[PDB]
């Protein structure tokens, strides 16, 4: 809680890349993470108002640290200040947000049970053996209520139809009927499979809810973010530059917690970042198309006669696949699911019911051979 | 209905094609007990086996009829192949639009015969209100009866139901759409509003800073900004793709409509029934 | 329907016919006094797998009503099988088969018993690239080097050549503005040698960093973005392409069909241990 | 106007007549497979009428299986059929899949726009507001 | 709308709309547009563009079974008849035979 230099081990992609150029390049190499919990950007020196970007940076014009081995974007506004390397990545801004799906377990049968009228029909399915016993007159309830069961299910019993040719007819009907109605479900099974249900709001630079913000865009970045500079410059987005800071983060473990707590809907920031944590996690989505892109590059103090060097290394770097074995050899490491639709078992519970009732069945089941027993 | 143009004739013709089949079945069932109900059962046998099996019917024996009959099972394996296709294809056929008529609509013209209780009204002081005093008084004085004044007043009542329908300028309705939580508000119909006007600018009738002002107007109308404009602000969301809808109450007036059939064929029992009532000396 | 297979629905479906069973032995011995064998078994097969069976049904009143309760709901879940099946049927990745170099079919034609094709246009940077490298690929890929970029694609869309290999703008634009959408982006079209287009100076002595910055102010700018849409944007925009009706292909079913012959293989040979038993 | 669709007997050759063909075939030998055993320690015609019972699902049931390891036989082999009388309803699944995706002309966005195409010709009329 | 082996594209771009025409200087302008006014307010313009427009419209007619795709069906249905021909003669041969 009370912040304070500390001694820590620290690996990396970037500490690779560093020891790398090590072997390759002749200098030794001792590392401190900045104090600034960000990189830094040039901001008013308070009663000052004026002062050099501070953080990372500020330490590398100040010459704490020589040089600045991090995942840190290229731009013209620092630019002028200092040396750039060519830039190893080209990571874009995206929003690092999502909602989980909303799905049915109940839904499916449901498309009956609401009707109301699947049941109401499977007892005028009994009825209809009244109708038949009156075809009967003037030419076995068990029987028949279990026959009309089984034309719900198929049953073929044994008996059959009524003597009446004329009475038989209304079985096919009946059960021609039921038919439908079990492969109407079965295709309104399918227009719950349909779906779609879903709206994105991902395309952010055409979007309409984010560019007219509300308390219903609860939206940040991270405090004293490169994007800021965008929100900064482009007076077209002056309002979200300000609904935007309102709600910034220190860092990247708290900005995309809030969006997993749910305390802000949607997070925006840059890909490399972000990107990985949408595989760690997976819950939160990625929106829209990257905007703004940029390449890394390691940030200097001017006139370092190795960034040409260190250019031409990670050039190679390009060239020999080693930058490429590198991103792969982390970055596959984490996978996220594409989209597919799986049944899950969910639905099944309705059946677990059906064997409860198998159950609570074979337990009337006593008093219904009581009933032969009574007869007795 | 679209087997029915072929399909159902083929069925009856199917019967046809039955009793061809029976006819080299007895003379193998009986080179020269009462089996002969047999060709009874197929035409009900048969037909059974032809929708989704589910017939206990008869053992039929005769070495042709398996042949014949297997013939047949194809058929109707694949014709309830094709009826699924067909019911796969309705799926896409089962989109619910608003079923609605607007302004010509009975529901408004002429509100009070309906028994359900249902209020359509406007905003006060609106171009519009002189509209309605100029289509039907009648109706003004009632959306004054169920006045409101704010967008949300107007929203809120209809998520809530306090509201029956809302009509208003459709472009700001529109945006309404294009900006619902939820997206359960639509237009009517295609949203032809019947109603046709675009906004204007007032000026000192004796001031025509418009005339010259016209010329700068328009080349904004060529203009892509426009659009930009309209991208800018006017975007909306849920753009309205022929929208499609499932149901867990699935259709019961439909099904109705399936009983009405099944309910006939009732009736026809009745009939034959009758017939053996009265059945000839 | 693997989750449903692979859980409770085999061991539900067990405890029915056995409490039936018990019930039917009981109940029938009840209604005789004067049976579950195999026949139980196919039961619990004829109600729950739509039918087509004619061994048996048991005579007794409450286990049989029981099941044709199962046997519904049962028809539900098989009913929701198809749909299952038919959810793979409603989309699925067309993109099986691909090679990244890094795979080595590419590295050898040879491998593969049918020859293999890919090409490049010479005189580049990617066939510069290729010969100091990968060796093999070069002296390979020197027969399937093509005339020109238009050329190039014509061994690719009239046929006679498999691949073509390419600076990655000029793909994705190609992509694109493809005649035929056929053609795709290799995977999400991220691509090996990461590389951008550069500008030309003479040497230390020229515009150096003011020029750099004018740059990144396009950036700032956004007007790159416009740029894009209209120079640089692609007709048939990349989403996963979406397949229908595609010609049946068996390889899962191919694997349960010898899982059938096996498992008979074992009932076989276990009548013949029985056999020995004797 | 576009272009119309074939067929089902055409729709057929895709899927159903290469597998009715290697799959037909398939339950002859599954049939010959049980008699093995049997024969060891026109029953083909009925072994045939037994396996086809499940493709048309006539399920004529003609004849039945002789002894307890064919019925570990015929649950093996009835189970497959099973199986594979659903798979071909995956294929009548399969036939609702002749939906057409079909294309469309955006006003902007579409390559035409972008290049009146040399093979595709389009125009408006003279001396009118398009041609401003 | 009248002609169903025509079709537009969905997009609808450079939003604009059609006006009747005098000089400047004509006494007529006043009262040409409170006439147009007028007849948009009464209906007027309703009853002339729904007189004139709806008497055409194209649906989506036909669904998909049958038809067409029924015709091979005409094939199968062939196909049956021509099967059982054979099997008498050669049936009673075997018959004849065992
Ligand atoms: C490279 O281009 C030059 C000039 O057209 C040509 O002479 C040469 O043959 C090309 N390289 C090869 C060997 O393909």
């Amino acid at each position: 809680p009370g912040r304070p230099t500390v001694p820590q081990c620290c690996y990396g992609f970037c500490v690779d890349l560093l020891i790398k150029l090590a072997r390759e390049m002749d200098f030794t190499y001792e590392v401190h993470l900045v104090a600034d919990g960000k990189f830094g950007t040039q901001e008013r020196v308070n009663n000052s108002n004026a002062a050099a970007w501070n953080g990372m940076m500020g330490e590398l014009l100040s010459g704490q640290a020589d040089m600045i081995v991090a995942p840190l974007t290229i731009n013209n506004e620092r630019a002028q200040y200092i040396e750039f390397s060519k830039p190893f990545k080209y990571q874009g801004l995206t929003i690092l947000v999502k909602k989980e799906i909303p799905r049915s377990t109940l839904d499916s049968f449901m498309q009956p049970f609401q009707s109301t009228l699947w049941l109401l029909v499977g007892l005028s399915v009994h009825v209809v053996a009244v109708m038949l016993y009156l075809l009967d007159r003037f030419s076995t309830l068990s029987s028949a209520m279990w026959f009309s069961w089984r034309v719900l299910l198929n049953s073929g019993l044994g008996e059959g139809a009524p003597r009446s040719f004329s009475a038989r007819i209304l079985g096919m009907v009946w059960a021609l009927f039921a038919m439908i109605i079990v492969a109407s479900y079965t295709a309104n099974l399918a227009a719950f499979l349909v779906l779609r249900r879903p709206e994105e709001r991902i395309t952010g630079i055409n979007d309409p809810r984010l560019r007219n913000p509300s308390d219903k865009f609860i939206y940040a970045t991270v405090k004293q973010s490169s994007v800021d500079i965008y929100f900064r410059r482009q007076v077209e987005l002056s309002t979200m530059y300000r609904h935007m800071e309102k709600h910034n983060y220190e860092s990247a473990a708290e900005a995309i917690q809030a969006v997993r707590d749910n305390k802000l809907h949607a997070f925006i920031w840059d890909s490399a970042v972000l990107e990985f944590e949408a595989s760690q996690d997976c819950d939160l989505v990625t929106t829209g198309e990257l905007f703004f892109r940029s390449g890394f590059g390691i940030g200097m103090r001017k006139d370092s006669p190795w960034k040409q060097e260190v250019s031409l290394n990670i050039l190679k770097s390009h060239e020999n696949g080693f930058m490429e074995e590198l991103d792969k050899t982390w970055v596959r490491y984490q996978e996220c699911d594409s989209r597919s639709n799986a049944p899950a078992t969910l639905t099944f519970e309705n059946m677990a019911g059906v064997f409860y009732l198998v159950a609570g069945g074979i337990v009337a089941g006593i008093f219904l051979i009581f009933i032969e027993i009574a007869y007795k | 209905e679209p087997f029915s143009a072929s399909v159902w004739v083929m069925m009856f013709v199917m019967l046809l094609l039955v009793s061809a089949m029976a006819v080299f079945i007895f003379e193998y069932f009986s080179p020269v007990h009462g089996p002969s109900f047999t060709i009874g059962k197929a035409v009900w046998l048969l037909w059974g086996l032809v929708f989704n099996n589910s017939l206990p019917v008869q053992n039929p024996k005769g070495t042709t009829s398996k042949i014949i009959v297997s013939i047949w099972a194809f058929f109707a394996v694949i014709f309830l192949a094709s009826y699924t296709a067909n019911l796969a294809a309705f799926m896409i056929q089962r989109r619910f639009v608003d079923q609605v008529t607007g302004l010509s609509d009975n529901k408004f013209q002429r509100p009070h015969d309906y028994s359900p209780p249902f209020r359509f009204g406007t905003v006060p002081q609106g171009s519009t209100e002189r509209n309605i005093r100029n289509n039907y008084p009648d109706m003004h004085q009632y959306m004054v009866k169920f006045h409101q004044k704010g967008v949300q007043d107007a929203l809120v009542s209809l998520k809530t139901g306090k509201l029956d329908a809302f009509i208003y300028d459709a472009a700001v309705l529109n945006y309404m759409a294009g900006r619902d939580e939820g997206c359960k508000l639509v237009t009517i119909g295609s949203g032809y509003i019947f109603a046709t006007t675009g906004y204007g600018i007032a000026l000192q009738k004796g001031s025509r800073w418009k005339r010259p002002i016209d010329l700068a107007l328009l080349q904004f109308v060529g203009d892509g900004e426009m659009e930009e404009l309209e991208k800018l602000w006017l975007t909306g969301i849920c753009h309205t793709e022929k929208n499609e809808v499932m149901s867990s109450q699935l259709d019961i007036d439909n099904m109705a409509g399936v009983f009405y059939m099944l309910a006939a064929a009732m009736a026809l029992s009745l009939i034959t029934f009758v017939w053996e009532h009265l059945f000839y000396k | 329907f693997l989750e449903p297979f692979s859980a409770d629905v085999w061991v539900m479906m067990f405890v029915m016919l056995l409490i039936v069973s018990a019930v039917a032995v009981f109940v029938f011995e009840y209604f005789s006094p004067v049976f579950t064998i195999g026949k139980a078994i196919w039961l619990l097969w004829g109600l729950v797998f739509n039918n087509s069976l004619p061994v048996q049904n048991p005579k007794g009143t409450t286990s049989k009503i029981m099941v044709s309760v199962w046997a519904f709901f049962a028809v539900i879940f098989l009913a929701s099988y198809t749909a299952n099946l038919a959810a793979f049927m409603i989309q699925r990745r067309y993109v099986d088969q691909v090679s990244g170099l890094s795979d080595k079919k590419f590295q050898r034609p040879n491998d593969f018993s049918p020859a293999f094709r890919f090409g490049t246009v010479p005189n580049g940077s990617t066939e510069r690239n290729i010969r100091n490298n990968y060796l093999e690929m070069h002296s390979y890929m020197v027969k399937f080097n093509q005339r020109s970029v238009q050329d190039a694609l014509l061994s690719l869309k009239s046929g006679k050549l498999d691949a073509f290999i390419y600076d990655a703008a000029v793909l994705n634009y190609m992509a694109g503005r493809d005649e035929g959408c056929k053609l795709v982006t290799i995977g999400s079209g991220k691509v090996f040698a990461t590389t951008g287009y550069g500008i030309a100076i003479q040497k230390d002595s020229g515009w150096k960093r003011q020029v750099d910055l004018a740059i990144l102010q396009l950036f700032g700018d956004g007007e790159m973005e416009e740029l894009e849409a209209l120079w640089l944007t692609g007709i048939c925009h990349n989403e996963k392409n979406e397949v229908m009706s595609s010609q049946l292909d068996i390889d899962n079913m191919a694997g349960v069909f010898y899982m059938l012959a096996a498992a008979m293989a074992l009932s076989l040979i276990t009548f013949i241990m029985e056999h020995l038993f004797y | 106007k576009e272009i119309p669709r074939s067929t089902l007997d055409s729709f057929m050759q895709p899927f159903q007549s290469t597998l009715w063909l290697l799959v037909g075939l398939s339950v002859h030998v599954v049939a010959v497979m049980l008699y093995l055993l049997d024969r060891f320690s026109l029953t083909l015609s009925s072994a045939m009428w037994f396996s086809w019972r499940v493709l048309l699902n006539s399920g004529l049931g003609e004849g039945a299986p002789r002894s307890f390891s064919a019925r570990i036989l015929g649950m093996v082999w009835a189970l497959f059929a099973m199986i594979i009388v659903a798979s071909y309803t995956a294929n009548l699944a399969a036939f609702l899949v002749l939906r057409r995706p079909e294309e469309r002309i955006t006003g902007i966005n579409d390559p035409r726009l972008r290049n009146p195409s040399d093979k595709f010709i389009y125009a408006t009329v003279k001396q009118s507001s398009v041609d401003i």
